[PDB]
């Protein structure tokens, strides 16, 4: 399993593609690389839905081909939103499995190991700084034959050190539904 | 203000 | 005891403005929405003065109506800094009226509830994860009459959940005045 | 360079 980033917009791109909230770019990928005027987080499209992080994305709606989307599902209370999946957006599938063996992918494509350590707790095998997570919360928690466990929600660290991380199980996500 | 997508990470 | 977020700026004007330390913008509000180039968190005025985390905020200065302002108060063990508030903006006035019960803004603006339970902590009501409060330390915490109490320093969490709140009292911020 | 107020957050 490996992944790897592609930029699709500058400082320009984003700043227009913000104020009119249309974007005339076709989706590529699962897992797609998202920001706002002050952070730059991840998202990532399971089963028709492009989900992530609630503290990133506030309310705001995502730019779009018929231009701004307003979001579907929003269970704000478990940090969560989702958008309705712009065309072509190639979502992921749910767990099946029930491997505990996770791997947390990287705004830069890093594809590290995690261990199911609760209903949304995990474990990390060689702790990193918390600054190699910056940025990545919207990301996917996957399974060995690459499914969607779940979306990435931040590091669980002490002293500046990250050793687990705490995402949402692709379970709820669909419970909010 | 619209949350952007700026780019992706391509799953293999 | 309602509170909704407002953009004054896209990514374009913190660029220029954090550059030429000018802000001809107009200061209205309470709790301010603020931002340097690698993080974003909340700015609450109190008795004149903007305060807000050290962790957030470092020894930066605040872009102004006439230039660049410099920390009029520091204290990087409380983790509060604090900038003479610019002619011309709103300020919150401080509790000590012994109510436990305390409501934070976040920074999209979600009164969430808070029971004091001690003198710089406070039960969190709804367990929320932490991810959720990333971007929320610097604003307030109100008693029922809408009063100042502290500035939301940091997350009590427990692998995962933020269970409880830290933060700097409102005498705290007197004592350093 | 400075920090910047992007935005407010009104109470009632
Ligand atoms: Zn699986
Ligand atoms: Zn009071």
């Amino acid at each position: 399993i490996t992944a790897y980033s592609q930029q699709t917009r500058g400082l320009l791109g984003c700043i227009i593609t913000s104020l009119t909230g249309r974007d005339k770019n076709q989706v590529e990928g699962e897992v797609q690389v998202v920001s706002t005027a002050t952070q730059s987080f991840l998202a990532t499209c399971v089963n028709g839905v492009c989900w992530t992080v609630y503290h990133g994305a506030g309310s705001k709606t995502l730019a779009g081909p018929k231009g701004p989307i307003t979001q579907m599902y929003t269970n704000v209370d478990q940090d969560l939103v989702g958008w309705q999946a712009p065309p072509g957006a190639r979502s992921l599938t749910p767990c099946t499995c029930g491997s505990s063996d996770l791997y947390l992918v990287t705004r830069h494509a890093d594809v590290i190991p995690v261990r199911r350590r609760g209903d949304s707790r995990g474990s990390l095998l060689s702790p990193r700084p918390v600054s190699y997570l910056k940025g990545s919360s919207g990301g996917p928690l996957l399974c060995p034959s690459g499914h969607a466990v779940g979306i990435f929600r931040a590091a669980v660290c002490t002293r500046g050190v990250a050793k687990a991380v705490d995402f949402v199980p692709v379970e709820s996500m669909e419970t909010t539904m | 203000g619209s949350v952007v997508i700026v780019g992706r990470i391509i799953l293999s």
